[PDB]
C-alpha cells in the first residue's frame, strides 16, 4: 500500500491479537512473532519496542533492526538474518510469524550495495539480480507437512508504493513473488477508513481454505455482496433503481 | 382586482374603471360586472385607478371577467405615448402594401392597425 | 474463417467492433454522460457493457478461493450464446446477471434467479 | 547543534534551508566520485546520505534537536526519489501557503494542509 | 513519445476543462435572462388557467413537444422522450409534432410514421410571441388541430432550479369550451364565434407558457450539466496528472541506463 | 524505427485499433504516404481515385468534429456520409487480390457518390453484385479498362452508365 | 391566418416612434423553419 | 505497424496479386518474387511455404530464410545475401 | 565586469545564452572522459552554471557600493521549463522574464508573458513614481488574465468592463 | 518595417495575428460550434479560412505529381494580393476561390470560374 498511512499499524496489530493464542498453551496456538524493521528511523523503531512493552506483547516478539544509520549492506543481509531465526522456530516445528517491514527499503538497499559494486542497473534502476534477491528471501516462509512436524512460519511483507503506483517495478516483482495482496487506499484512508483496505485490490490467492468454518459460513457472500457494493456505487454516480438502493445501503452501513 | 399581463410584461396583475375595446363594441368594467368572456379587438384601452387614468395601446388579447372579480386581460403589446410619427410613414408603406398584397390579408391588418393609429 | 467457420469468424468480427467501439468511446464516457452520447452509439455501448460482463466465466479450480462454482461451456454453445447476445435477443435483462456466470442459459437462469 | 544538545543540554532547533540542495549537492559528489548514479540522477547513496543526517536529528535524554527543513520539490513532483526520501524522514509538514497570507492571515499557515503524523 | 503523447492529451484535458468551466459561466448567465422571461410568461398563462378553471373543462390525437435543437443541455432531451414514449404507448393513433431537433431525432427512430410537423431553429432565442403565434398558425392549418379529440403537449417544468421534471398538459379544444360545465358564469355572445377564437388564443397563449418553462429548464441543464463536466474533466486531469509524473521520471531514468551503459564500456 | 523512415521512399503505417475496428487491410491511411506519388499507378485508377485521398481526410476531419458531439450541418453530414460508403469500401478480407480491371469500377463508385445511396451494411454485398453484374453485361467494358488502362470519354461515360444502371443494385 | 396570427400581424406593426428595444425586435420578428413531414418523407424545410 | 497484425500477410497479398502477371507472358510485365523470413520460428516459415505452395505461387517465389534458432551471425549476413539473390 | 563592479560603478552584463554554454562544457566534459550526468550534460553542470550566476553582486557600501546586474538568456528548448538546464538555471537565479511565443504570434511584441514572469527583487527596485501609478496596472491584467476565457455572448457587465479594460 | 517596408510589413502583421486567432479558437469551436463566438470573431474565422487557402498557391513543378499549373505571383502584387483580401475587399468571394490559386487577379478570374 501507500507510503506513512502508518503503514506498520496495520501489522502491528495483527501481532497483538494473537496474545490469546500466544498467552495460550498448545504450541500450534502459540505464534511468535519477528518483526523485521528495515530502513527505520532508530525513534520509529523505539516506539514500536515502546508500544510492544505498552502491550505487553514484547516477551512474544523479537525485533530484528536495520535503522536507516545502520550501513548499506548491513540493510541488505537484515531480511536474510531475520529470516534465519524464524527457520528456526520453524524447524523447531512451532508456529510463527515474520513481518518484514519495508522490502522497499530492502529493494533500496541492494540497489545500492549492487551500484557500489558496478554491476550494470536494471529496470527502474534496481539490479538485475533484484528478482532473484527478493524471491529467495520470500519463499523461505511455509506451511511444512507433518514429516517436518508440521513447521509454520507466516509471512507479511510490507511494500511500499510510491504514489500508489501499483505497476511499479519493485512492487510488481513482489507481487509476482508472494500469493494474496492486502493493497491499502489511500482514498479510503484519507476519506477515513481506518484500516482502509480497498477489496478491489486486496486478494488472497491461497486464504480462503485456512479460514475456520464459522468464519466461511457467517460470512460467506460478503465478499461478493461488497463486490456488487462497489459495482453498485461506480454506476450510482446515474439514475438509482430500488434494488440498486436496497444494495447500495446495505453496502453504505 | 384587475389584471393585467403581456407576455414579456404585467401592467395589472378591482381597479376603478376599465374601458375595454372588444369585439362587443366597448366594453367598461368598474368594480363588480358581471362575468364576461370577450375577444379584445385591436385597440385603445383606459384603465382608471381612483381618478388617475392611464392610457394603453393594445394590440388586441382577451378580456375575461371571472366570476371571483378578477379581470382577466392578457394582450401582445400595451404607454400609448410609445406607439405616437414612425408609425405614420408606416401608414403610407401599409397603403403600398396594400395594393401589391394571406399576404393580403395581412395588408388589410395593416388597414385595420392604420384605423387604430387614426384614434391616436 | 477458413478455420473455425465463417459464423464462428462473423460472430468474432462482431465481438470485436462492439467492444472496440466501447474502448473508444470509453475518453467520451468518461468526460460527459452515456446520455451526451448518440441514440445509436447509446445502444451499442449498452450492448458492449453487457458483453464486457458476459465474457466473464468463473473458473472451477478457482471455485475454493472465488467461491463461485465453475462452469465450462462447449465451444459450439458458445458460438451460439454470443451470436444470440450480439443480435441483442437476450439483451433486455440485468448487467449483473452477465457479470460472473457462464452460458447464455446460465445468465436466463441468473435473470430468474435476480427477478426473485 | 549536538554540542548545545549533548553537552550544553539545551534543546534546540537546528534550521535546514533546501533540503533539496542537500539533495543535489550530494548527487554531485556521489557522480564526481565516480559513482553511477541511480533513479533519476540521485545518487547511488541516496538512502544513506540522507539516513545520516536525519537520525543525527533525534531525540536524546540529554536534549533533543528538531529541525524545520524547507523542501524545494523539484519541479512540483512528490513522486521524484528525493522528494519521497525526504517525506520518509519527516514526521509533520506545516504548510505554509500565500492564498492563507492573503486572508490576511500571518501566520501563513494553510490549515487544512497542515498535517502532522504525531497528531495522533 | 509517451511522454509528449501524454503531455499534449493532458493538455487536450486542460482544454477541455477549461471549455466546460467557461460554458458553464456562460450558461449561468444565459440561465438569469431566461428565468426573468419565464416569470412574465408565467403570469400571463395563469390568468389564462384563471378561465379554463373556473369554467371547469371536461375535455387519434395530437402530441406537441418541446426540445431546443441543442445538446449539452443535460438530459432533458431524453427524459422527455422516455416520457413521450410512455404516453405514445397509451394511444397508438397519436400524431407527433416535434418542436426542436434533439426530440424530433429520438421519436422520429421511435416511429418515423407519427411525424408529421417539425418545427426548427427555435433554441438560439428564448421564445417568443411571434414565435408562437406562428407555430400555432401552422398547427392549426398544417395539423388541423381542432379535428385531434385530444391534444397534449409536453415540455419540461423546471421543477427547481437544481431538478427538471418533463410535464405535460392537455391543451382544450373548441368542443372543450362549448361544454365546459360552467359556461354560463361568463358571458359568451352567440354572433361572436368565441370558441373558435377562444381556441386558438390558448392553443398559442398556453403554448408559448410551455416553451417558455421548457426553455428555462433546458439551459438550467445545461448549467448544471457542465459543472458537472467540469468536475469529470478535473478528476481526468488528476489522473493524467500522476501519468505524466510517471512517465517523466521514467524518460530521465530510461535516459540514464543509455548514457551508462556507454560509459560502462 | 526512426533510421528506416529516413532512408524508405514510402511509409505505409498501419493501425492496432483500425484492425479491431475491422478494416482489414488496417492501414492508417493518414500516416499512410508515398513521397514518390503517383507515375507508378494505372492511368485509369489515377483518375477515379483523384479526389480519394482528399474524400477520405475530409472524412477524418469531420470524424472528429462528429465526436465532439456538435451538431453536425448537411454539408458536413455530405462528407460524413460520403466518407462512411468510403471507409468501406476500403475493406477486403486477406488473401483476395483484385485486378485494376475491377478496382476501377468500385473506386468510380464511390467517388461519383453513387455508393453514397446505399445503405452502409450492405455495401459489402454492393460490391461483390456490382462486379458480378459488369461481369455479365459489360464486361466488354472490363476487357478495355484491362487492355488500355486508362479511361477515355467514351470508357468514362460507358462506365458511368453501367454504375448507373446498377445503382438500384 | 388563425385569430392568434392576426393579433400577431398586428402586434408586429403596433411595434412601430422608435425607442425599441431588443427584446421588442426579438419578438417582432424571428427566424425559424418550419419542418414538414410526411409519414419519414419530408417537404422540405421553409421558413416559418 | 504493430507486431504481428498479421504483419507477415499484408506482403504475402503482393505476392499473391503477382499471379496474375506471373501466369502471363512478358517477363518485363512479371515481377519473380523474393520473400525473405528472417528470425521467424521454423513453424511460422513452414505456413508461409505452404500457403504460398497452396496458391500454387511457389512457381515463381524464391523463399531466402534464416530462422529464429540459426545463428546470429547469419541473421546479420541474411538480408544483405537476399539482396545478392 | 568584475574591474567596473571594484571601482564601485554599475553596469549590466547579459549572459546570452547560457544554454550554449551547456553545450560547451559537455562538449569538455564528455570528450575527456569526465564523469557524464542527467540529460547528457556534464555531471557538474549545477555547479558551473552556479558559479557564474553568483558573481553578479550589488556591493556593500563598505566595498563603496557598485553593481554588477546580470540578466542571463536561456533557450528554451519546446518550451520545456523541466529540461534540466533549464531547471537549474531557474533555481539560481533570482526572477524569470518567460517570453512567449504565442504572444509574438499574437502581435504582441515584447511578447513578455506576464503570468510566467517574475521578479524575486522586483518592486523593491521599482521607480516611486512609477511604483505608485502601476499597483492599479498589475491586478487589473491578472484580472485580465482570469476572465480571457469568458471571450467567447452572454457577459456580464461586470465582465465586460474587465474586459474593456483589458483588451485596451 | 525597416527591411521589407512597412506596407509589406503592414499587411503580413495582418495576415499573421488572423490566423494566429483563428487557431486559438480552433478548440473553442470543436466542440462548442461556431454560434457561441463573438460577431467579430466570426468574420474572423471567415477570413482566416478564405486567407488560409489563398496560401495554395500551385506549383509549377506539380503539374508532373498532379496537374496543377504553377502561378509565379510577383512580390509586389502578392503584397497588394494579401491586402485586399484582409480589407475584405474580396470577402464577398468565396472560400474556395482562394484555394489553388495565385494573387487576387487569379482569384477574381477563379471567382468567375465559380460562378460559372
Amino acid at each position: 500500500g501507500d507510503r506513512q498511512t502508518g503503514k506498520t499499524a496495520v501489522a502491528l496489530d495483527t501481532i497483538l491479537n494473537q496474545k490469546r493464542w500466544n498467552n495460550g498453551s498448545d504450541e500450534s496456538k502459540k505464534l511468535y512473532c519477528v518483526y523485521v524493521a528495515v530502513g527505520q528511523k532508530r525513534s520509529t523503531v523505539a516506539q514500536l519496542v515502546q508500544t510492544l512493552e505498552q502491550h505487553d506483547a514484547m516477551k512474544y516478539s523479537i525485533i530484528v533492526a536495520a535503522t536507516a544509520s545502520e550501513a548499506a549492506p548491513l540493510q541488505y543481509l537484515a531480511p536474510f538474518t531475520a529470516a534465519s531465526i524464524g527457520e528456526w522456530f520453524r524447524d523447531n516445528g512451532k508456529h510463527a510469524l515474520i513481518v518484514y517491514d519495508d522490502l522497499s527499503k530492502q529493494a533500496v538497499a541492494y540497489r545500492q550495495l549492487s551500484l557500489l559494486l558496478r554491476r550494470p542497473p536494471g529496470r527502474e534502476a534496481y539490479p538485475g539480480d533484484v528478482f532473484y534477491l527478493h524471491s529467495r528471501l520470500l519463499e523461505r516462509a511455509a506451511k511444512l507437512s507433518e514429516k517436518e512436524g508440521s513447521g509454520s512460519l507466516t509471512a507479511l511483507p510490507v511494500i511500499e508504493t510510491q504514489g500508489g503506483d501499483v505497476s511499479a517495478y519493485i512492487p510488481t516483482n513482489v507481487i509476482s513473488i508472494t500469493d494474496g495482496q492486502i493493497f491499502l487506499e489511500a482514498e479510503l484512508f484519507y476519506k477515513g477508513i481506518r484500516p482502509a483496505i480497498n477489496v478491489g485490490l486486496s486478494v488472497s490467492r491461497v486464504g480462503s481454505a485456512a479460514q475456520v468454518k464459522a468464519l466461511k459460513q457467517v460470512a460467506g457472500s460478503l465478499k461478493l455482496f461488497l463486490a456488487q457494493y462497489r459495482e453498485v456505487a461506480a454506476f450510482a454516480q446515474s439514475d438509482l433503481d430500488a434494488s440498486t438502493k436496497q444494495t447500495l445501503v446495505r453496502g453504505e452501513r | 382586482k384587475l389584471q393585467f399581463a403581456l407576455p414579456h410584461e404585467t401592467l395589472y396583475s378591482e381597479v376603478t374603471q376599465v374601458n375595454l375595446p372588444a369585439k362587443s363594441g366597448r366594453i367598461g368594467v368598474l368594480a363588480n360586472h358581471v362575468p364576461t368572456v370577450e375577444q379584445l379587438l385591436p385597440g385603445v384601452v383606459e384603465v382608471m385607478e381612483g381618478s388617475n387614468s392611464k392610457k394603453f395601446f393594445i394590440s388586441g388579447g382577451f378580456a375575461t371577467v371571472q366570476p371571483d372579480s378578477q379581470l382577466c386581460v392578457t394582450a401582445i403589446e400595451a404607454p400609448l405615448e410609445s406607439f405616437s410619427e414612425n408609425i405614420k410613414n408606416l401608414l403610407a408603406e401599409a397603403k403600398k402594401n396594400v395594393s401589391s398584397s394571406r399576404e393580403a390579408a395581412e395588408a388589410a391588418i395593416q388597414v385595420e392597425v392604420l384605423e387604430n393609429l387614426q384614434s391616436v | 474463417a477458413a478455420v473455425v467457420g465463417q459464423e464462428h469468424y462473423d460472430v468474432a468480427s462482431k465481438v470485436q467492433e462492439t467492444l472496440q467501439t466501447y474502448k473508444s468511446l470509453q475518453d467520451i464516457i468518461a468526460i460527459l454522460g452515456m446520455d451526451e452520447l448518440s441514440e445509436q452509439d447509446k445502444l451499442t455501448v449498452e450492448r458492449a457493457r453487457k458483453i464486457q460482463r458476459f465474457l466473464s466465466q468463473p473458473f472451477a479450480v478457482a471455485e475454493v478461493f472465488t467461491g463461485i462454482p465453475g462452469k465450462l461451456v462447449r465451444l459450439k454453445d458458445t458460438v451460439a450464446s454470443f451470436k444470440a447476445v450480439l443480435e441483442g435477443k437476450y439483451d433486455n435483462i440485468p448487467e449483473h446477471a452477465f457479470y460472473m456466470v457462464g452460458g447464455i442459459e446460465d445468465v436466463v437462469a441468473k435473470a430468474e434467479k435476480l427477478a426473485a | 547543534a549536538e554540542y548545545f544538545r549533548d553537552e550544553e543540554g539545551q534543546d534546540v532547533l537546528l534550521f535546514i534551508d533546501n533540503i533539496f540542495r542537500f539533495t543535489q549537492a550530494g548527487s554531485e559528489v556521489s557522480a564526481l566520485l565516480g559513482r553511477i548514479p541511480s533513479a533519476v540522477g540521485y545518487q547511488p547513496t541516496l538512502a544513506t546520505d540522507m539516513g545520516l543526517l536525519q537520525e543525527r536529528i533525534t531525540t536524546t535524554k540529554k536534549g533533543s534537536v528538531t529541525s524545520v527543513q524547507a523542501v524545494y520539490v523539484p519541479a512540483d513532483d512528490l513522486t521524484d526519489p528525493a522528494p519521497a526520501t525526504t517525506f520518509a524522514h519527516l514526521d509533520a509538514t506545516t504548510v505554509l501557503s500565500r492564498g492563507i497570507s492573503e486572508l490576511g492571515i500571518y501566520p501563513a499557515v494553510d490549515p487544512l494542509d497542515s498535517k502532522s503524523r504525531l497528531l495522533d | 513519445a509517451t511522454l509528449k503523447e501524454v503531455e499534449m492529451r493532458l493538455k487536450s484535458i486542460k482544454n477541455i476543462e477549461k471549455i466546460t468551466k467557461t460554458m458553464k459561466i456562460v450558461a449561468s448567465t444565459r440561465l438569469s435572462k431566461a428565468e426573468k422571461a419565464k416569470i412574465s410568461a408565467k403570469k400571463m398563462d395563469e390568468a389564462e388557467q384563471l378561465f379554463y378553471k373556473n369554467a371547469e373543462t371536461k375535455n387519434k390525437e395530437l402530441i406537441v413537444a418541446i426540445t431546443s435543437d441543442k445538446g449539452l443541455c443535460g438530459s432533458i432531451h431524453s427524459q422527455l422522450a422516455k416520457a413521450v414514449r410512455r404516453h405514445l404507448n397509451d394511444q397508438p393513433n397519436a400524431d407527433i409534432v416535434t418542436i426542436g431537433d434533439k426530440i424530433k431525432m429520438q421519436l422520429l427512430r421511435t416511429h418515423p410514421n407519427n411525424i408529421k410537423l417539425s418545427i426548427n431553429g427555435i433554441g438560439k432565442d428564448a421564445p417568443t410571441f411571434q414565435e408562437s403565434a406562428l407555430i400555432a398558425d401552422k398547427l392549426l392549418s398544417v395539423m388541423k388541430a381542432g379535428t385531434y379529440p385530444k391534444i397534449s403537449i409536453f415540455y419540461n417544468d423546471p421543477v427547481s432550479s437544481l431538478s427538471f421534471e418533463p410535464s405535460e398538459k392537455p391543451i382544450f379544444n373548441a368542443k372543450t369550451i362549448e361544454q365546459s360545465p360552467s359556461f354560463g358564469k361568463f358571458e359568451i355572445d352567440t354572433d361572436a364565434n368565441v370558441p373558435r377564437d377562444l381556441f386558438e388564443y390558448t392553443l398559442a397563449n398556453q403554448m408559448l407558457t410551455a416553451m417558455a418553462q421548457g426553455y428555462a429548464a433546458e439551459i438550467s441543464a445545461r448549467r448544471n450539466a457542465m459543472d458537472n463536466a467540469s468536475k469529470n474533466a478535473g478528476d481526468m486531469i488528476n489522473r493524467y496528472s500522476i501519468l505524466y509524473n510517471r512517465t517523466r521520471q521514467a524518460v530521465i531514468t530510461n535516459e540514464l541506463v543509455d548514457i551508462i551503459t556507454g560509459a560502462s564500456s | 524505427p526512426t533510421n528506416v523512415i529516413s532512408i524508405t521512399d514510402g511509409q505505409i503505417f498501419l493501425e492496432a485499433e483500425l484492425f479491431y475496428k475491422g478494416i482489414r487491410p488496417a492501414i492508417n491511411v493518414g500516416l499512410s504516404v508515398s513521397r514518390v506519388g503517383s507515375a507508378a499507378q494505372v492511368k485509369a485508377l489515377k483518375q477515379v481515385a483523384g479526389s480519394l485521398k482528399l474524400f477520405l481526410a475530409q472524412y477524418r476531419e469531420v470524424a472528429a468534429f462528429a465526436q465532439f458531439g456538435s451538431d453536425l450541418d448537411a454539408s458536413t453530414k455530405q462528407t460524413l456520409v460520403r466518407g462512411e460508403r468510403l471507409t468501406q469500401l476500403l475493406k477486403q478480407n486477406q488473401y483476395s487480390p483484385l485486378a485494376t480491371e475491377e478496382q476501377v469500377p468500385l473506386i468510380y463508385a464511390g467517388v461519383n457518390g453513387h455508393l453514397d445511396g446505399i445503405e452502409l451494411s450492405r455495401i459489402g454485398e454492393f460490391e461483390s453484385s456490382f462486379l458480378s453484374y459488369l461481369k455479365s453485361n459489360h464486361n466488354e467494358l472490363l476487357t478495355e479498362i484491362r487492355e488500355k488502362g486508362e479511361l477515355s470519354k467514351e470508357l468514362l461515360a460507358s462506365l458511368k452508365s453501367a454504375t448507373e444502371s446498377f445503382v438500384a443494385t | 391566418i388563425s385569430y392568434a396570427a392576426y393579433l400577431n400581424v398586428a402586434a408586429q406593426a403596433i411595434r412601430s416612434t422608435e425607442l425599441q428595444t431588443a427584446s421588442v425586435l426579438n419578438r417582432s420578428q424571428t427566424d425559424a423553419f418550419y419542418t414538414q413531414y410526411k409519414n419519414a418523407s419530408e417537404p422540405t424545410p421553409i421558413t416559418k
